[PDB]
């Protein structure tokens, strides 16, 4: 279930300047963004909308807070860089993703929001935040930075993973014997590149056997690396 | 010792007594060597004696902490090391520092593995640089699983034997004072279990039999208690 | 074995000793010996010992050729004539008669320039036809023509093998490496060979490089023989040239068995396959005709929605959206709005007629003159619009006959050796109009139906252009667009002296230097010719900085093939015309990462020329990264130049002599606007 929710995200980010006419003339503009945050996270909705919004547009990748917490804490100058090369990069999408002692965190976040609020500037780039928990986040951040739409991801377990393998496996090849119970029983937190990435490791397994048909066992060979992947991190 | 020396000539030896001529016309380098089973003898003895009449130096990744930072601010942590190995040409390095965590854990160094073997077998800037896998676990399966054997060495590792214990009890009885009425066969051949540790764990855990009976050499019978204190644990 | 039982038997030089121990050496020379031969000090002395002589000769060949030399290691061979798949033949024939004979083929070989090298050459061609290395043997023995007799020696059982690896390989390194001389034994030898074998389409690339018409013939009563056709007809048509096709439908037109060679050779069946299939099996949308024709303005975007709207890439809408979009359009817009509903109709030979007999007399000049143009862009077999245009172009001086005589002449040329227009083009060559389009698309135009003479020619519309342009030095265009006329006359050779010929004849002042130049550039289609590298970089630093631009725009022609030598620091320089250099050779390929990756250096400049000549050719070598450059260059802008251009990309972003030639005409955009009158008729079009 993510029609409506993808045409409101594409009615959302999608009614500036890549096809404007209907954005200028009414007079509502809200030019502040979505903020992306998912149940399961990690990349489901979150390139499942990186990968769907680039049909026309300009991506702009920020992933990961490492190299803020892997060195001293050099704070909202990489934000500053991010802003110049966003300011000489106008008609792009901020897409910040993967947000995860705290008495820096809480004034770089400040400055964060302050800084990415648009202080200085007007409306004219679409900003898009993504975490895994938005209970973690202050609720602090939701008023000035969130003020045209958040998006909750509804998901039936059966039919998100089946209808969005059933589309992805219809134009490809694959194995026999594709359990789903297991599936859609005993993951979380994971995308839609993770059950490509097992049945593409699944058929690729099979095919360094130089086989077309995989076996459950080595389905589940395969899933115990979903199995580890939510419980490592 | 001669099964691993006479195999080990070829790995680390063969660019001894050969020329830069042999870089042109012969067989460029040895990638790379693993040997299986748990480390209790010759971990370091191999490598450090072979190195020791090399006169190299021993650079070792070992990706975790304090490690990290010394070898360069930031990087994928094989090209520093690789600096590193560009100022310094001899350099033997040992591969040292489940299927569930290990899969993971343990395949941050088999990816690290995985790239300084493609970077070997990618381009040769210097020479005498050589890696060693070492995996005596699941992940030597898993491993198997993601070796690609077209790039490897193949040398038998006994600790899972016996004769890796009678030259490396020899060995280790060449150092102290033994009696003339022992017979390494079955002292020597009839311990099995951990690795070949245990036979250290023999000797210093014999030595407390020895001076608590006041001999002046070690005996057999000494080696057969001390081989119950090793079957104790483990 | 130890040395103590057979170390002094060498030693001592009795005659039953040899004919004894020698069959014994013999015998041990199965495996050489147990070392690398370090008895040499010992038995170096038997060089001038014999009574078995020829084993004599043969453990001396063994253990010279074993340790080390370079002459006398087969000389022994050499007088031996061998006598007396087991590893004594492999060990002595494979690799010590592999680099025996290398170096005696490259001493002999490349030495004097007898019967003891082909025999024994023969003998080694056995030898290796029984060990049977493929890729290795021939490749040493290329340079021994004895490659002619040797592939139809070879070339029996091994077709595959020698074939797909030696002609591939050794094409590819036969263009690169290898000098023409011997690739002219490829092209015949494989004419034989590849005559006999299977598989024809190779040999049709050996017309493509050949231009024979005994090979084509031959390729159509036996791939007659051999029955499907319309695959074959396209790529027929598409790997002839020029040349080929009007002999290939004079031999066709002579007795062609059928009347479908006749029905081949014309601009239908490659073409009838493509078309209708291309309609039924993909589709375009409107997009870019309803919406690049829907955002026009400024009287440029009507230039540039012309253009794209005379692409063919079933749609017909804009063109039939009512009227006076035409009349509203410029003069240029009006030749090539007048030429769209010619571009348009590639195919529908009969609605050719119906659609442009509308602008047919017409009240505008340009409409009717661009509606000539159109019945020359329509089709290429027809040739009935020849009278009807050619009648009344006699005027020459202001009449709209010379517009008509534009699209007429050019158009014509693209509906083309043909000697009666140009008898008729004689007083257009030497009609010295102010004009630079009536000489330039008369130049281009003799030129482009001339594209591919035997070796060139010197005939007196190129040579009346010369003595002509030998008599006013004036209108540098003339001086740019008339040696495309030269050199395109000059298309076809291969080892033509004719770049020095004019070298000597019509060379002068900077100008007809930079003509001179202009030749040189369509005298380096490509050979072993590294003197034009070492040359090359010789002239990189030259203070004219235009024969710089030419002769090193030859870039991406000369080292079409060897991609990875094209990649240089031709972008970290100051002279942005290099940058130009660099932004040419880059070409209309599949366009790797690398391309682009050249195209976002060279897309971000100040300059309009290279900052408007970056979207032409990164949209002629791109065919979800297509409409983000144009985001691009919507975050560069936000001229009018850059925006006809980025239309034209917008449009455009999703050895061949038609379809790389009419590319040197939009080489020269540095100009006022009437680039586009000549830019809309381009040729190179699928």
């Amino acid at each position: 279930g993510l029609d409506n929710q993808i045409q409101e995200i594409k009615e959302s980010v999608e009614l500036p300047l890549t096809h404007p006419e209907y954005y200028e003339e009414m007079g509502i503009k809200p030019p502040k963004g979505v903020i992306l945050y998912g149940p399961p996270g990690t990349g489901k909705t979150l390139l499942a909308k990186a990968v769907a919004n680039q049909t026309s547009a300009t991506f702009l990748r920020v992933v990961g807070s490492e190299l803020i917490q892997k060195y001293l804490g050099d704070g909202p100058k990489l934000v500053r860089e991010l802003f110049r090369v966003a300011e000489e990069h106008a008609p792009s999408i901020v897409f910040i993703d993967e947000i995860d002692g705290e008495r820096e965190i809480q004034r770089t976040m400040l400055e964060l929001l302050n800084q990415l609020d648009g202080f200085d500037s007007r409306g004219d780039v679409k900003v898009i935040m993504a975490t895994n928990r938005i209970e973690t986040l202050d609720p602090a951040l939701i008023r000035p930075g969130r003020i045209d739409r958040k998006i909750e991801f509804p998901l039936p377990d059966e039919k998100t993973k089946k209808r969005i393998f059933q589309i992805h496996t219809s134009r490809m090849t694959l194995a026999d014997d594709v359990t789903l119970d297991d599936l859609i029983m005993a993951k979380d937190d994971l995308s839609g590149a993770d059950i490509k990435a097992i049945c593409t490791e699944a058929g690729l397994m099979a095919l360094r056997e130089r086989r077309m048909k995989v076996t459950n066992e080595d389905f589940k060979k395969s899933k115990e690396n979903v199995l580890y992947k939510k419980q490592e991190g | 010792l001669d099964k691993q020396i006479k195999e080990i000539k070829e790995v680390i030896e063969l660019p001894v007594k050969h020329p830069e001529l042999f870089e042109a016309l012969g067989i460029a380098q040895p990638k790379g060597v693993l040997l299986y089973g748990p480390p209790g003898t010759g971990k370091t003895l191999l490598a450090r004696a072979v190195a020791h009449h090399t006169d190299c130096t021993f650079i070792r990744v070992s990706g975790s902490e304090l490690v990290q930072k010394f070898i360069g601010e930031g990087a994928r942590m094989v090209r520093e090391l690789f600096v590193m190995a560009r100022e310094h040409a001899p350099s033997i390095i040992f591969m040292d520092e489940r299927l569930e965590g290990g899969s993971g854990g343990d395949s941050e160094v088999q990816r690290t593995m995985l790239e300084l073997l493609n970077q070997l077998d990618g381009f040769e800037a210097t020479k005498n640089i050589k890696v060693i896998m070492a995996t005596n676990r699941i992940d030597i399966l898993d491993s198997a699983l993601l070796r690609p054997g077209r790039i490897d060495r193949k040398i038998e590792f006994p600790p899972p034997n016996e004769e890796a214990r009678l030259d490396i009890l020899k060995i280790h009885s060449r150092k102290m004072n033994l009696t003339r009425g022992i017979n390494l066969r079955k002292i020597a051949e009839l311990m099995p279990g951990a690795s070949g540790a245990e036979v250290k764990g023999v000797c210093t855990e014999a030595g407390m039999y020895a001076l608590r009976e006041r001999r002046v050499h070690v005996t057999q019978e000494d080696f057969e208690m001390a081989v119950a204190k090793v079957m104790q644990k483990d | 074995r130890d040395k103590a039982p057979v170390q002094p038997q060498q030693s001592p030089a009795a005659a039953p000793g040899g004919t004894d121990e020698k069959p014994s050496g013999k015998e041990r020379r199965d495996a050489g010996d147990k070392d690398k031969e370090q008895e040499l000090s010992e038995e170096d002395k038997q060089l001038q010992d014999e009574l078995y002589r020829p084993a004599l000769e043969e453990l001396r060949r063994q253990i010279r050729s074993s340790t080390t030399s370079m002459t006398s290691v087969p000389k022994p061979l050499k007088f031996l004539r061998p006598h007396y798949n087991k590893r004594f033949a492999a060990d002595i024939i494979s690799v010590l008669a592999m680099t025996m004979s290398g170096e005696r083929e490259c001493l002999k070989y490349r030495l004097v320039g007898a019967g003891e090298v082909a025999k024994e050459w023969q003998e080694l061609d056995d030898a290796e036809k029984v060990q049977r290395e493929p890729l290795l043997t021939l490749v040493k023995e290329i340079v021994p023509l004895l490659m002619e007799i040797e592939q139809v020696d070879m070339l029996e059982k091994d077709i595959d093998e020698n074939a797909y690896a030696k002609v591939c390989l050794y094409l590819t390194s036969c263009v690169n490496y290898v000098p023409e001389p011997e690739n002219s034994a490829l092209l015949r030898c494989a004419l034989g060979v590849f005559r006999k074998f299977s598989r024809f389409p190779e040999a049709l690339r050996l017309a493509l490089m050949l231009n024979d018409m005994e090979l084509v013939e031959d390729i159509f009563t036996s791939c007659k023989d051999v029955v499907m056709l319309g695959r074959h007809g396209v790529f027929l048509e598409l790997s002839e040239d020029v040349e080929e096709y009007e002999d290939l439908t004079e031999i066709m037109s002579n007795v062609q068995l059928n009347s479908n060679f006749l029905a081949l050779a014309r601009e239908l069946d490659i073409m009838e396959p493509k078309v209708p299939d291309d309609i039924y099996k993909t589709h375009l949308e409107n997009n870019r005709f309803g919406g690049s024709g829907s955002q026009v303005d400024s009287a440029r975007m009507n230039l540039a929605s012309s253009f794209v709207n005379g692409f063919v890439n079933q749609d017909k809408l804009l063109t039939d959206d009512g009227n006076k979009w035409l009349y509203k359009n410029k003069d240029h817009g009006m030749l090539s709005a007048a030429a769209s509903l010619g571009m348009i109709l590639l195919w529908d030979v009969d609605g050719g007629l119906t659609q442009i007999d509308k602008y047919l007399y017409s009240s505008e000049d340009y409409i009717k003159s661009g509606a000539l143009l159109a019945c020359g862009i329509v089709n290429s077999g027809v040739r009935n619009e020849c009278d009807p245009a050619l009648a009344l172009l006699s005027d020459y001086v202001l009449h709209n006959s010379n517009t008509m005589r534009l699209g007429s002449i050019f158009g014509l040329g693209l509906a083309y050796n043909r000697e009666d227009v140009l008898t008729l083009l004689l007083p257009v060559m030497g009609d010295s109009k102010s004009s630079m389009e009536v000489a330039g698309v008369t130049a281009l135009a003799c030129g482009m139906i001339a594209v591919g003479s035997c070796n060139g020619d010197v005939t007196s519309t190129i040579l009346q252009t010369i003595m002509e342009k030998s008599e006013t030095e004036l209108k540098d265009t003339y001086a740019r667009w008339l040696p495309l006329g030269l050199g395109l006359n000059h298309l076809g050779k291969g080892e033509a002296i004719e770049a020095i010929l004019a070298a000597l004849e019509v060379v002068s002042e900077p100008f007809r230097s930079f003509a001179n130049t202009l030749v040189d550039v369509c005298a380096y289609a490509g050979s072993g010719n590294v003197l034009k590298v070492q040359q090359l970089l010789h002239i990189c630093s030259e203070h004219f900085d235009s024969k710089e631009k030419e002769e090193d725009k030859d870039k991406k022609e000369k080292k079409d093939k060897d991609k990875k030598e094209a990649p240089a620091d031709m972008g970290a320089h100051q002279g942005v015309a290099v940058l130009g250099i660099a932004l040419i050779a880059m070409g209309e390929e599949i366009g790797a990462e690398m391309a682009l990756r050249t195209f976002g250096h060279l897309l971000r400049y100040g300059e309009p020329t290279l900052r408007r000549a970056v979207p032409l050719a990164l949209a002629l070598i791109s065919v979800s990264h297509d409409a983000d450059p144009e985001v691009s260059y919507n975050s560069i802008f936000a001229a009018r130049l850059a925006a006809m251009l980025r239309q034209l990309a917008q449009y455009h972003a999703k050895k061949g002599t038609l379809t790389l030639c009419p590319y040197h005409s939009d080489r020269q955009l540095m100009s006022q606007v009437a680039v586009a009158g000549l830019l809309t008729v381009l040729v190179s079009f699928l």
